[PDB]
């Protein structure tokens, strides 16, 4: 088993690195969006 | 999945005529028929259209008024009824389903057609009809329409049959880059709009014929005049 | 003299 | 002295509370429902059409203080239409929705066209297309033969006939059509439920506290409302009427007291009712 | 802890979406859905005993598939396309090809040897399939054959939810009893095991990398397992709101937590802070089903209202 | 719309058809809960589906939609109308349901 640091630590890590590519937090143009 | 016409013959001119058509193997009410005739000398040419339901029906522009179609689903039966037959209607008719859903492919199964003897519109060219052809060789066929197929939603309606000799046509490729069930995989299509071919990768035995091109974007459908192979 | 006619009148 | 001063007061307060009610009960549908439904279509379409009735209401109360019509000819036109079309688009929209929960409550499995959204947005139109042939005679002969008031219909010369004509078809159609289709509806609503309540238990607090209270409200209202307008025309196109300004004083309450119906009807119709009480309470 | 590193990140702020489109053609409640593996279709369960393949951006409904049993639970879409699944009280699972030469569809197989109902079910591949039931445990199927392959019994309380990895290798399904277990599709063995909640867990699923879960309960709580350091990293509560949960999903990159309640509604928390930032409502009745496709484009939504709406 | 979209489209409005009709065909359908053993009997061109059944969570998941439920929603004896009765059982159990559509009817209209 691993310290509850380096969990975090890889969890902050993998949402920071997938954060810009989330059609849910960043607006979606309308001119993309499929459900106008 | 059988579908065979009956009827059909010599007639006189002017004399009305009933070709008729029964199909067993698959939920007749669920598909769409067309009807398509090809002269003794030349290609195939779209005659007339019926919806699933009968809500709906589409003719040609040079049997307009003339002729009719009508299904009867609980017989399993689909009917030509034609009156005031001329010279210009001495062909073959072949009758054809289509279903229509997101991700369906139409104009799956072809009958066998009866030949009946008398005694704007998109355009597309085939003149490429004769290619010498080699075992294990690749081919590429091609295929030109007047405007662009390409659709506002992301499909291209480009659609893709081969005639055996003396049997009915069969569908390759729908949309211009599926590829139907039972058909080998060394068959290929690709192109962007208005300039489109065909691919095959071995040209092996069963794969000599004769090539046509069909648009499936407004409600006239056209034919391409073919392109055949010969060893 | 249109005394009431139709939620109007003129000077009746 | 008195008459120059309660008409306006009573027109304007009755104005402004029907625009509350109405606003609130629209500002509540339109926001505070989520699922398609067609009673909130109903409901909508009649605070609409008040909402309309008590914004057409103010012209005829600056009209009938001063004795004067100080806006126009194109703006006098068009209220008398907007006014005419309000009045029938709530009478039919109401009588529209009796037939409606007529059919919801004697006569289930009618989804085709009773639950089918389209079907009554349909209707509503038809409804307030029909309002607007109704007025039509009204938005024709309608002008303004001299400035001082005069912001009536400029009626041919057989006019007197042409009086007798409208109000009789006016009054007939437009009160006795409606009436009579709501309380048939109505009746046979109540006696369904009687019966139904009465063939099961010993069921008498539903048949008492609200398919009478709620139903006789509605048609009592409805009458109370429009029977002194009407029948106040009615005996003015036939008999005389004296011409004093001491009478003049209860020509505008009965004028007024259809605006007050159309102010009242939202407080019942989209507010007593249960989807409401219980859906954000 | 949590909370003290995730102190100094930055947050969210409010979400706000609306419903771009909305399905009607159910009549009943709606219990499940699932998406297409090309967040295109979906399909749909409904105590109406039918079964619509949906066409989400048109609005068309490109199937309608009657069922037996009108009492269904689950929904499943094989990620190849060719088939949907349901279960439910029947305690069997029906599989229904959707490609077939006759132009219709038909069932192509039904699995028996569950005792206890039908919680939930996901394909695996087009012949694999985990099944979860009331009887305490799970199995795997062979769908060529019919028979059971494995089976994952240890648990106490019914098992009401099931979440399969992303590599559908590991395995982790909730239970009456509140736990929650970590299982091995090869091996049939319960890797790891935890607790920390006090009511039944109704809906769990899987972190975009698979190193943990959210588990959410019936009590107004959720909690963050890990199956490495195999405790719960952070809590999911407020005074406000307390009632079931009866839904759970992550998104694409696993920053937001949708979940659903019986309070007609869908809070939109936040996984690294428990802060709530976000709300859906929008539905007449509660919310049975919550999903978020594979692209992270849209969020689907059916409830107990007989209609399901897209928001995005 | 190209000529495909349109079949398309004209396939879903079928199948709406069909599904308004099978919802029609059940709108005759009653589901009398009893609180497994499922006992399905019609009377008075009207079905009835009783259903026979340890905890709380399940019976709130899986039959909050149910009509009216019968012990020997609405109460059956043998908003939330309580009806006692002792052949006749059926009727009166049909009268009950009657009673309790009637009212849900009329809730939905508004009336109520």
């Amino acid at each position: 088993r691993i310290k509850v640091s380096k969990a975090a630590a890889d969890l902050m890590a993998y949402c920071e690195a997938h954060a810009k590519e989330d059609p849910l937090l960043t607006p979606v143009p309308a001119s993309e969006n499929p459900f106008r | 999945v059988q579908l065979v016409e009956s009827g059909g013959g010599l007639v006189q001119p002017g004399g009305s005529r009933k070709l008729s058509c029964s199909a067993s193997g698959f939920a007749f009410s669920s598909f769409g028929m067309h009807w398509v005739r090809q002269a003794p000398e030349k290609g195939l040419e779209w005659v007339a259209y019926i919806s699933s339901g009968s809500g709906t029906i589409y003719y040609a522009d040079t049997v307009k008024g003339r002729f009719t179609i009508s299904r009867d689903d609980p017989k399993n039966t689909l009917f030509l009824q034609m009156t005031s037959l001329r010279s210009e209607d001495t062909a073959m008719y072949y009758c054809v389903r289509s279903i229509y859903y997101y991700g369906s492919s139409p104009f799956d199964f072809w009958g066998q057609g009866t030949t009946l003897t008398v005694s704007s519109d998109i355009v597309m060219t085939q003149a490429t009809s004769s290619v010498p052809v080699t075992p294990g060789e690749s081919v590429s066929i091609s295929c030109r329409s007047s405007k662009s197929l390409l659709h506002s939603n992301g499909n291209t309606y480009l659609y893709w049959f081969l005639q055996r000799p003396g049997q009915s046509p069969q569908l390759l490729i729908y949309r211009m880059s599926n590829l139907a069930s039972g058909v080998p995989d060394r068959f290929s299509g690709s192109g962007s709009g208005t300039a489109f071919t065909l691919t095959i990768s071995r040209l092996e035995a069963e794969d000599v014929g004769v090539y046509y091109c069909m648009q499936h974007l407004e409600y006239p459908l056209t034919f391409g005049a073919g392109t055949k192979l010969e060893l | 003299c249109k005394n009431f006619f139709w939620k109007t009148f003129t000077s009746c | 002295a008195v008459s120059g001063v309660l008409i306006p007061l009573v027109y304007l307060v009755v104005c402004v509370v029907g625009l509350l009610g109405n606003s609130l009960v629209i500002y509540v549908v339109l926001r505070h429902t989520a699922s398609p439904s067609v009673t909130n279509v109903y409901i909508l379409n009649l605070a609409l059409a008040d909402e309309l009735f008590m914004l057409g209401l103010p012209f005829l109360a600056a009209q009938n203080a001063l004795s004067y019509w100080p806006f126009g000819s194109l703006m006098c036109r068009l209220v008398m239409a907007v006014d005419g079309i309000n009045q029938f688009t709530s009478i039919f929209c109401l009588t529209v929705m009796s037939v409606d929960r007529y059919l919801a409550v004697v006569h289930p499995t009618r989804s085709a066209r009773w639950r089918t959204a389209p079907v009554a947005r349909t209707v509503s139109a038809a409804v307030w297309v029909a309002s607007a042939v109704v007025v039509l005679p009204v938005v024709v002969f309608s002008g303004v033969p001299r400035g001082m008031s005069t912001c009536h219909m400029q009626w041919p010369e057989p006019a007197a006939a042409w009086r007798a004509g409208f109000i009789i078809y006016t009054a007939a159609l437009g009160f006795f059509g409606p009436l009579l289709v709501i309380c048939l509806c109505y009746l046979l609503i109540v006696v369904k439920v009687r019966s139904a309540g009465r063939r099961v238990w010993a069921r008498r607090r539903r048949s008492e506290r609200r398919v009478t209270r709620m139903v006789v409200a509605v048609v009592a209202l409805f009458v109370l409302c429009w029977m002194p307008f009407y029948v106040l025309n009615i005996v003015n196109v036939v008999c005389p009427l004296p011409e004093e300004p001491a009478f003049f004083g209860l020509y505008f309450l009965v004028v007024a007291l259809p605006y007050a119906n159309s102010c009242a009807n939202p407080i019942l119709y989209g507010f007593l009712s249960y989807r409401f009480k219980q859906g954000f309470r | 802890t949590l909370s003290q590193i995730t102190n100094n990140i930055d947050p969210v702020g409010r979400i706000q979406m609306r419903t771009r489109r909305t399905l009607r053609g159910h009549l009943a409640k709606i219990y499940a859905m699932h998406w297409g593996t090309d967040s295109r279709l979906l399909v749909s369960a409904s105590q109406d005993g039918k079964l619509i393949i949906w066409d989400s951006y048109t609005t068309n409904k490109v199937h309608a598939i009657p069922l037996r049993s009108s009492w269904v639970m689950t929904c499943a879409y094989a990620p190849s396309g060719n088939y949907v699944a349901c279960g439910g009280l029947d305690n069997i699972c029906s599989i229904y090809n959707l490609k077939t030469r006759e132009g219709n569809v038909r069932v192509s197989r039904e699995l028996a040897g569950h005792t206890g109902y039908l919680s939930c079910c996901r394909f695996l591949d087009d012949n694999q399939i985990v099944t979860s039931s009331g009887d305490t445990t799970c199995a795997l199927w062979d769908i060529e054959t019919g028979q059971q392959t494995t089976t994952f019994t240890g648990h106490t309380g019914d098992v009401m939810s099931l979440s399969l990895a992303p590599d559908t290798r590991l395995f982790v399904s909730g239970a009456c009893d509140a736990s929650a277990k970590l299982w091995d599709v090869r091996e049939g063995m319960c890797r790891q095991t935890f607790t920390g909640h006090e009511s039944d867990i109704n809906a769990i699923c899987f972190f975009p990398n698979g190193n943990a879960f959210a588990t959410g309960s019936d009590d107004a709580t959720c909690r963050l397992f890990d199956l490495r350091a195999d405790q719960e990293l952070m809590t999911y509560s407020h005074d406000n709101i307390i009632c079931g949960i009866t839904s759970v999903s992550f998104s694409k990159s696993g920053r937001l937590l949708l979940a659903g309640y019986d309070d007609f509604n869908c809070n939109v928390w936040d996984a690294l802070k428990a802060d709530r930032a976000g709300v859906l409502a929008g539905h007449d009745n509660r919310v049975s089903c919550l999903g978020v496709t594979d692209d992270g484009m849209a969020v689907a939504t059916g409830s107990w209202d007989s209609f399901l709406k897209i928001w995005n | 719309l190209s000529a495909e979209d349109k079949a398309a489209v004209e396939r879903s409005k079928m199948i709406d058809r069909n599904l308004r009709e099978d919802g029609e065909k059940a709108a005759r359908e009653v589901k009398l809960l009893l609180l497994i053993v499922e006992t399905h009997f019609t009377f008075k061109d009207l079905h009835f589906k009783m259903f026979d059944v340890s905890e709380r969570k399940k019976w709130i998941h899986c039959f909050e939609g149910v009509t009216a439920i019968i012990f020997c929603t609405s109460i059956i004896l043998f908003t939330k109308e309580i009806y006692t009765h002792f052949t006749k059982n059926v009727q009166f159990v049909f009268d009950a349901v009657t009673d309790v559509i009637i009212k849900n009817n009329l809730k939905d209209c508004g009336l109520f």
